[PDB]
């Protein structure tokens, strides 16, 4: 789970985005480096920033990954 | 242990089977020069009875409140500095 | 009667390379456990400790640190090998005691002439309520 | 107006909630051609919802202060004000069910109880005793009030085991 | 990293962990993508580009999407 | 208008002497 | 080695369970060597004076940070402007942002913003000044020094009480009833009506002035000639602004209900009267009881003579008399039971009616305060059931309880058990059920699928309390009712005007969320009262350990025989009881926090269609209310929520730390220990120090209580930082 | 049996054809739902004139670098 946490966190925001023809547009905008080093870093501009896209699904394709999220807490 | 051949124990020399052993512990009266000997003994004389290196402890814990006294603010320290300005708050409030 | 057999220190100690779950620093300051045992021929055993000994000839000597490992050793060699033990109980200061098959005969089997205590005469349903026994120091089954 | 609702055919938000969802379904619509598979899958999505909202409408149910429909719950405050099927008519329906499956797996523990091996009958079940049991269980209640007032529905505490307290 | 919550809640963000306080740079992992990427013409002199972008180098872009970019490590 | 050095100092030395009494209370109650 | 001096058989294991155990059996007195049962009740009488004297210190503790280091006199001037200050900070860790960002309520240093609501009750009590709270600190400290000296002299065999004392039930429920509960209570209407009615009307009164200051213009002549009605002339008007003589009165004992209109509190006089009443009732009560003056009731033949014919009850109440007085677990649970019911009452009541001057303005107090008592309600109520589980492994007699309702209900305790499994199973099904086909609904959606079913009962009550907002027009909610005519003039305004408004939380309109929720409640208290009731019903023995009344309240198990017997004891039943307590107390938390946020924003929608199903109460409480408590700091800085984002993690941590205790159980852990104990006692120059004590793994029992201990502080730690943090950095 | 259901559900629920001429910019898919409780919401505008749910399991990039670019060979 730390494992897969720091891929998803670290290519989200130092590999992963768009070009623009003067640089590179990351998805979450290299808060790695200067949040990584911090467990409410970690809570907060991972583990509730990127929370926001399946807990807003609801009404849309994604519900059912909605739908999974709460029945695997369960 | 009379471990001449596989006889690893012997009431006779009960010390021995058990597993008592030095390890690293050798005996020598050789180890440190002269004078300073003397000089070291003289520096820890009276200080080692119980109560007396108690009472060193109790002279660190003075030192201890010596520093919250007079010493937390000799190295600046944010906890004794001034303040500047002030927040409001999400409403009316201070 | 029965007499209990002495601990021959002098008792060789089977083929072994050296473990770590062997004795500790309470065999020197408590106590430590030994077991002896006659064997028929050079065959290889298991420690209770950990590892394979090759057990001699003839008499061997081994000392563990609990009764439970001798025991076990015991009941290893009864089972996979059919040899017999005594184990011995030996403290720091000299003096030996003798243990598990104190009276000759394994305690599964009877002797008519044993200490038949710790025995109640009554079922389990038949013991004292807590509160007739209240604020003494036992519970109530050794009533 | 039972407890400060309104009814959905009248009150405002229900409308409003359709709306949303039609138009939601329609901003879907609005890319793929009109004869298309997803076209078709949509347009049925959209009859679904009107059709729904419709009978929600029409069945007479409450809604709050958003269009949204309540339930009552309560036998008398449902009968006399006509929403008996909010939750009375499915209270009803449901302990038939429920009785018919519960005397069933009931009558076939005591049909293969008195087996030569009752062990084997529950997980190799026999599936003609237990259709048969199925069938007879839709008279669950009458057998149910007749076993209990034969007294054969409950056992006599004195033949069931307890802790010794 | 309770070091670093314990000196970010207190108000020190210099007594923290980061690169931009107290360093801890991976300089043995860093010196590998070093090697890595200069590994073409040097130590693989019948390789063209480096086996990852990952190493180092420029981004390599896909419809407009980032395929592989170097990684830093701090 | 808050309170005064000699009322903290007057409280602190109060709260010592209930001090004394705990202990007492403490060691009757050990015993 | 003799550590345990109340225990010789603990002080005899050589290991560090030795210590471990003389901590946690300390107060187990019945359990230790050598007692009797005088000692023993002297032990506790002289234990409850220390108990005392803990809180007259902590009280006075209070007083005296607020005299101190507090903002009350500032706080006195502008009540809704100015945030109350527990005390001072002073932590030599702290950089220099964080003694910025501590700096608030105008004091000189880093600050801690108090939401235990004592200023409001200070306020509302007639203090005034920090001189004031200094006197109540200092005589509090003097009456604390009074209690010790107290406990110290009942220990000594001349003031030892008799054994026959402790036990004299009736003479001590006559004065407690008549001194403790009515004299106390008549004292306090004489400090309302002589201090802190003058107080609330700008009139200063001290002890210096109030034998020269007339609490009412008519004094005692119309108490003494039967015209009591001329203390409820002129109450305070909807005008009046507290701590003024403007539009102020003279009645001392009012009567009108409601609320104050500007502090949104009860009136001090309708308090003066309620605490006159409640004064003569108890004494009244403490009446009752036979002593010495050949009058009053003998409770034995009280209990039995309640013995219906027909055999309905069995004997009836046949020796509970000397069951209740010969056990101390009885009365413990007793006690503990009805103490955590009444601290429930307190916190629902308190945020519904505020007593103190401008509650239910500052948020964080209220929720804090509602949290604070129900928290302790459950774990008090969880005790109550644990000592009545130990009164039936340690006190129960069956001889003397033959017959009687505790041997009936100890008779059929299978049917009680199994009903309570019924009826938490049907709850747990359906509320479950609704809430994951309404997330299923809102997901798909479609959330005019939701099954929402009107909370039509309590709506009902609410009707019949005067809320016309669902048209029943029942009691009173119909003014031509009797009872709306009978108080009319009475409560019936100002209740009305209080329960018709949604300014306040004078029962809150409630709908289909309120309902899954409620259910959600009863479920909870529901299957902790299955565990707690299966834990004391079958504490004496079950099925799979008859015996267990001779294995003690508290054991690890009977061995992995019979299939396992793991988690068999009482102890192990409240064990498991007090998580189902913690999720029953946070589900009641939850709900009250979330209905008050949007309540206290104007917006009662973001729960109305929010709480009806599952992701919103994920979504738009848990995610929605965090998002400033968890940027307390961060790498851009850090403001005053960074203490609460640091207790948020911290609780986290206890809580994962708790599981490492739940989850893994001893065994991993003796062998891991016996691995280092073989590397420390043959690991160069660490061989001249050895251990006194030989370190083992801990106990069962013992790291299933560490397990629970770490649990339940994480949770309160992680709910009350989240809490505090997202209502008091929201307003 | 799995490989075959996976090849079977690219042949004919996907958009496998349709991806083949816009990798760049439509979402793969290879799993489609019947319209029961309104489930059919979880058939995504992934693009391609094709509604279905997005897989994530890269059996079209798989297909692409094997060179199927057809619907009967899978
Ligand atoms: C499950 C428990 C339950 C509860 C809490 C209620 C509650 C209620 N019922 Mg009800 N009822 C119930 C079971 C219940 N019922 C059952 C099982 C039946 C079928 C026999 C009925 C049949 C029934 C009828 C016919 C009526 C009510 C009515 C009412 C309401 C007014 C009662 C009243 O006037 O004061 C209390 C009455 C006392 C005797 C006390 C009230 C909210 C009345 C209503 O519809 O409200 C407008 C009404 O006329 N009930
Ligand atoms: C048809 C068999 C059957 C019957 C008649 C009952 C009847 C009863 N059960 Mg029980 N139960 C069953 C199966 C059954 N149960 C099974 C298989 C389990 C294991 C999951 C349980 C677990 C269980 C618990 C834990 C509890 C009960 C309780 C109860 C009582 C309360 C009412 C209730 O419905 O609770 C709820 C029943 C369930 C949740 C289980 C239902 C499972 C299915 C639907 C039943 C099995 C169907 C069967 C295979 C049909 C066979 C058909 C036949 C023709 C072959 C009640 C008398 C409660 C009690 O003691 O009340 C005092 C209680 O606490 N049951
Ligand atoms: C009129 C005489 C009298 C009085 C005043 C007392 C008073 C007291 N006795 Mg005592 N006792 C008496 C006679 C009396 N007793 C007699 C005659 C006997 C022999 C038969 C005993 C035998 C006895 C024993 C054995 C013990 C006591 C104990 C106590 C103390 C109870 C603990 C406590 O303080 O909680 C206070 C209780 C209340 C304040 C009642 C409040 C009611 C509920 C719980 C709270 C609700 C009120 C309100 C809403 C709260 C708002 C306040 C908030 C704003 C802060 C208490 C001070 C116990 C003790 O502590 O030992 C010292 C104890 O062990 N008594
Ligand atoms: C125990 C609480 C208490 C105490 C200590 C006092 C004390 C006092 N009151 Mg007060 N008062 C109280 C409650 C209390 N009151 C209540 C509940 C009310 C009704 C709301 C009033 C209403 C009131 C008025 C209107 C006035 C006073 C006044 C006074 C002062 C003059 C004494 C007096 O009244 O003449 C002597 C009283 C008597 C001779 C009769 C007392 C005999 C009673 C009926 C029986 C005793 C039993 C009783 C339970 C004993 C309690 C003991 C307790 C003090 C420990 C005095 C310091 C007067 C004053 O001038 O203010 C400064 C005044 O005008 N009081
Ligand atoms: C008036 C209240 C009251 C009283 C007088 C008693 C009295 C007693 N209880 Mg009891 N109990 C109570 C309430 C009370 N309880 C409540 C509310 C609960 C629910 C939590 C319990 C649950 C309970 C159990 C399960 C048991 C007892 C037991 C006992 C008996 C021995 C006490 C003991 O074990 O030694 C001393 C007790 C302790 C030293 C407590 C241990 C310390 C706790 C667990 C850790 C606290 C850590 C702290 C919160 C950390 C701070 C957090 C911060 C750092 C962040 C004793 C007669 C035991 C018994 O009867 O023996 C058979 C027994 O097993 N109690
Ligand atoms: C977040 C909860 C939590 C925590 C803190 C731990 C912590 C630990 N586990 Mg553990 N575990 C957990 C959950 C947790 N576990 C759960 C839920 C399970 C069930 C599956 C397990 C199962 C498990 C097993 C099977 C094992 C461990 C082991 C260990 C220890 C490894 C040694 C180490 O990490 O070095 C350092 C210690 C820490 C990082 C803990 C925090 C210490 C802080 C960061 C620094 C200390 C400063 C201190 C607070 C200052 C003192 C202040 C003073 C006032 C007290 C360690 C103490 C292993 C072990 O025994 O040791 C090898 C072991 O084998 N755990
Ligand atoms: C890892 C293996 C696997 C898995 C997980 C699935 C899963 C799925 N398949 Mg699929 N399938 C597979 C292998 C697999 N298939 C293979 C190997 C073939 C080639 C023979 C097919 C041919 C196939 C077809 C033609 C269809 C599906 C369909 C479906 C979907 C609905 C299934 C259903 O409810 O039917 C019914 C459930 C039943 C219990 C009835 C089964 C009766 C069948 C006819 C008997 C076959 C034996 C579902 C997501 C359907 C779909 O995609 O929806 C548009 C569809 O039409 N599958
Ligand atoms: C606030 C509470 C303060 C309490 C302070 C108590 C201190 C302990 C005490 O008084 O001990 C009393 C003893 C006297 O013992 C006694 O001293 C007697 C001599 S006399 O009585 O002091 O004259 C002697 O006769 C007798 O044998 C001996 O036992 O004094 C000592 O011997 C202490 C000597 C310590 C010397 C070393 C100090 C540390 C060296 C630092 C090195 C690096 C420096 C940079
Ligand atoms: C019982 C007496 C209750 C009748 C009150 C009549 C009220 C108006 C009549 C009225 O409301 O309309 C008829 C009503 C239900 O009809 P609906 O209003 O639901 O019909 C409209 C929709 O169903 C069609 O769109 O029936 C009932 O009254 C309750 C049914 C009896 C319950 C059967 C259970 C038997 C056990
Ligand atoms: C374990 C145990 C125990 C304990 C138990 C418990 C814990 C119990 C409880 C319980 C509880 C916790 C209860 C509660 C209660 C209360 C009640 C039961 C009440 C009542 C009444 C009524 C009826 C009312 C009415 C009314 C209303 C509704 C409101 C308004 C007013 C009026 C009056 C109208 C003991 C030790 C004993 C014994 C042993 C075992
Ligand atoms: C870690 C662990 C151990 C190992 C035990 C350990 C590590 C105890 C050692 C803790 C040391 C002493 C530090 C504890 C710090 C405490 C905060 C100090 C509290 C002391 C009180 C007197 C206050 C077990 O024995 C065990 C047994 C059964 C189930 C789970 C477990 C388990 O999880």
């Amino acid at each position: 789970s730390i494992v897969i946490f720091h891929f998803s966190w670290k290519m989200q925001s130092d590999v992963w985005g768009t070009v623009s023809a003067n640089g590179v547009s990351h998805i979450t905008g290299g808060n790695f480096a200067q949040s990584a080093n911090t467990i409410n870093g970690w809570l907060r501009d991972f583990l509730w920033a990127q929370s926001s896209q399946v807990i807003q699904s609801y009404g849309s394709a994604l519900s059912a990954y909605g739908l999974i999220f709460l029945g695997a807490h369960f | 242990k009379y471990g001449e051949e596989s006889r690893y124990f012997d009431l006779k020399d009960l010390e021995n089977t058990v597993g008592s052993w030095d390890m690293y512990g050798q005996e020598d009266k050789s180890r440190y020069n002269g004078l300073q000997s003397e000089f070291f003994e003289r520096a820890a004389n009276g200080l080692s009875r119980r109560e007396y290196i108690l009472g060193l402890v109790a002279i660190g814990g003075a030192g201890i409140l010596a520093w919250g006294g007079k010493g937390a603010a000799d190295v600046r320290l944010p906890t004794v500095g001034p303040q500047q300005p002030a927040q409001v708050g999400p409403r009316g409030r201070l | 009667a029965f007499t209990p057999p002495t601990l021959q220190s002098d008792t060789p100690s089977p083929i072994f390379g050296g473990s770590t779950g062997g004795l500790l620093s309470q065999a020197q300051v408590e106590e430590f456990h030994v077991i002896t045992w006659e064997s028929k021929k050079e065959q290889i055993f298991e420690m209770p400790t950990g590892g394979a000994a090759i057990m001699r000839q003839g008499p061997n000597l081994l000392k563990l640190a609990r009764k439970e490992q001798c025991l076990a050793l015991l009941t290893q060699l009864r089972t996979k090998f059919k040899i017999d033990g005594y184990i011995y109980r030996v403290f720091p200061n000299g003096e030996v005691q003798y243990l598990h098959p104190k009276d000759g005969v394994y305690p599964e089997k009877v002797n008519a002439g044993r200490s038949g205590d710790n025995t109640n005469m009554r079922r389990i349903g038949q013991n004292k309520e807590p509160v007739q026994i209240k604020f003494s120091g036992k519970i109530p089954a050794e009533f | 107006d039972v407890a400060g609702l309104t009814p959905c055919s009248e009150s405002k938000a229900f409308a409003k909630r359709k709306k949303n969802e039609v138009k939601a379904l329609n901003k879907r619509l609005k890319n793929y051609e009109a004869d298309s598979a997803p076209a078709l899958a949509l347009k049925a999505t959209i009859a679904r919802t009107e059709a729904r909202f419709d009978k929600y409408a029409k069945q007479g149910l409450l809604c709050g202060t958003d269009g949204l429909p309540h339930l009552i719950a309560d036998p008398g405050l449902a009968l006399r004000y006509g929403h008996a099927g909010d939750v009375f008519i499915p209270t009803i329906g449901f302990i038939y069910f429920a009785g018919w499956l519960g005397y069933a797996g009931s009558k076939y523990l005591q049909a293969v109880a008195a087996t030569a091996k009752p062990i084997e009958k529950e997980i190799i079940i026999d599936v003609p005793l237990a259709w048969k049991l199925l069938w007879e269980g839709f008279g669950w209640p009458l057998r149910a009030f007749a076993e209990y007032k034969n007294g054969s529905l409950m056992e006599d505490d004195a033949k069931i085991t307890v802790s010794p307290r | 990293y309770i070091h670093n919550d314990t000196m970010s809640a207190l108000g020190r963000p210099q007594d923290m962990f980061s690169d931009t306080a107290i360093q801890l740079q991976p300089v043995f992992a860093q010196w590998v993508q070093n090697t890595h990427f200069l590994a073409p013409g040097f130590t693989a002199p019948n390789a063209l580009a480096s086996t990852s972008p990952s190493w180092g180098g420029d981004v390599v872009a896909v419809g407009g999407k980032v395929a592989m970019m170097p990684i830093s490590l701090g | 208008m808050p309170i005064a050095d000699y009322q903290v100092f007057t409280a602190l030395f109060l709260a010592l002497a209930t001090g004394i009494f705990a202990v007492r209370l403490g060691v009757a109650l050990y015993k | 080695k003799l550590f345990p001096k109340f225990s010789q058989a603990l002080a005899q294991d050589p290991t560090t369970r030795r210590i471990w155990f003389g901590i946690a059996t300390a107060h187990d007195f019945e359990s230790h060597d050598g007692m009797t049962e005088e000692r023993l009740y002297q032990k506790i009488f002289a234990s409850h004076f220390g108990q005392l004297a803990i809180i007259f210190l902590w009280t006075s503790g209070n007083l005296f940070h607020v005299a101190w280091q507090g903002n009350f006199e500032q706080w006195v001037q502008d009540p809704l402007h100015i945030r109350p200050i527990a005390h001072a900070i002073w932590d030599p860790h702290f950089g220099q942002p964080a003694v910025e960002a501590f700096t608030r309520g105008g004091a000189s240093g880093p600050v801690n913003i108090s939401t235990s609501g004592v200023y409001q009750w200070w306020y509302t009590i007639g203090l005034r000044t920090n001189q004031e709270l200094y006197t109540g600190s200092i005589f509090l400290l003097v009456l604390a020094a009074l209690f010790l000296f107290a406990g110290w002299l009942h220990l000594q065999p001349a003031f030892q009480p008799a054994l026959s004392w402790f036990k004299n039930a009736e003479s001590r429920l006559n004065h407690h009833l008549a001194g403790l509960f009515g004299v106390s209570s008549l004292a306090w209407t004489g400090h309302l009506v002589h201090v802190a009615i003058p107080e609330s009307r700008g009139q200063h009164v001290g002890w210096d002035n109030f034998l020269t200051v007339l609490p009412h213009p008519a004094g005692l002549t119309p108490f003494f000639t039967g015209n009591w009605a001329a203390y409820a002339e002129n109450p305070d008007s909807a005008s009046h602004v507290f701590n003024t003589a403007q539009g102020s009165g003279t009645a001392i004992l009012t009567f009108l209900g409601g609320f104050h209109p500007q502090t949104q509190s009860l009136w001090l006089t309708d308090m003066a009267h309620h605490h006159l009443a409640i004064a003569v009732i108890f004494i009244l009560a403490g009446h009752m009881y036979r002593t010495i003056f050949g009058i009053g009731h003998s409770m034995r033949e009280i209990l039995e003579a309640q013995t219906p014919p027909s055999g309905s009850l069995g004997a009836g109440h046949k020796g509970l008399y000397d069951t209740v007085n010969n056990s101390l677990h009885f009365q413990l649970g007793l006690a503990l039971a009805s103490v955590g019911t009444i601290s429930s009452l307190v916190a629902q009541h308190m945020y519904s009616l505020p007593p103190y001057a401008f509650l239910a303005q500052d948020f964080t107090t209220q929720a804090a305060l509602y949290t604070h008592h129900q928290y302790i309600a459950g774990f008090i109520m969880c005790g109550a059931f644990a000592h009545g589980a130990i009164f039936f492994v340690r006190d129960y007699d069956p001889a003397q309880n033959r017959g009687n309702v505790l041997a009936r209900i100890l008779d059929h305790k299978e049917a009680l058990i199994s009903h309570l499994s019924w009826a938490s199973l049907f709850l747990g099904f359906h509320t479950l059920g609704l809430y994951v086909h309404n997330d299923v609904v809102q997901a798909f959606g479609t959330p005019e699928k939701q099954i929402l079913i009107e909370p039509v009962f309590a709506q009902w009550i609410q009707a019949a309390h005067g809320k016309t907002a669902y048209g029943f027009d029942f009691l009173l909610s119909s003014a031509t009712s009797a009872p709306s005519l009978a108080g009319q003039a009475l409560w019936l305004p100002g209740w009305l005007q209080g329960i018709n408004s949604d300014a306040n939380s004078l029962f809150l309109t409630i709908g289909p969320g309120d309902f899954l929720v409620h259910h959600a409640i009863a479920l909870g208290l529901h299957t902790t009262t299955l565990i707690l009731v299966k834990g004391a019903l079958d504490a004496r023995g079950s099925k799979l350990m008859p015996d267990k009344k001779d294995f003690g309240y508290s054991f690890p198990c009977d061995g992995p025989g019979r299939g396992g017997t793991c988690d068999i004891s009482a102890w192990d039943a409240f064990y498991l009881a007090v998580f189902w307590m913690l999720n029953t107390i946070g589900w009641v938390t939850f709900y009250w926090h979330w209905k008050h946020l949007g309540i206290w924003q104007g917006n009662v929608n973001q729960f109305n269609e929010s709480s009806t199903y599952l992701m919103g109460w994920l979504r738009d409480y848990l995610w929605l209310n965090s998002s400033q408590l968890i940027n307390g700091y961060n790498p851009f800085g850090m403001n005053s929520l960074s203490v609460w984002a640091w207790m948020f993690l911290f609780g986290h941590l206890i809580y994962a730390t708790g599981f490492m205790f739940l989850i893994s159980w001893r065994g991993y852990w003796q062998e891991l220990i016996e691995t280092l104990a073989w590397a420390h006692e043959r690991t160069p120059l660490a061989n001249l120090v050895r251990w006194r004590d030989k370190p083992v793994a801990l106990s069962i029992v013992q790291a299933r209580l560490v397990g629970l201990t770490h649990f339940s502080v994480g949770y309160v730690l992680t709910y009350a930082a989240f809490l505090i943090a997202s209502t008091s950095g929201k307003f | 049996i799995w490989l075959s259901g996976m090849y079977f559900h690219g042949a004919r629920f996907s958009n496998y054809e349709a991806w083949l001429t816009d990798p760049t910019h439509i979402k793969p898919s290879a799993q489609v739902v019947w319209p029961i409780v309104g489930q059919e919401i979880l058939n995504a505008d992934v693009g391609g004139g094709f509604q279905g749910l997005q897989i994530t399991s890269g059996f079209f990039q798989l297909w692409r670098a094997a060179g199927i670019t057809s619907e009967l060979q899978l």
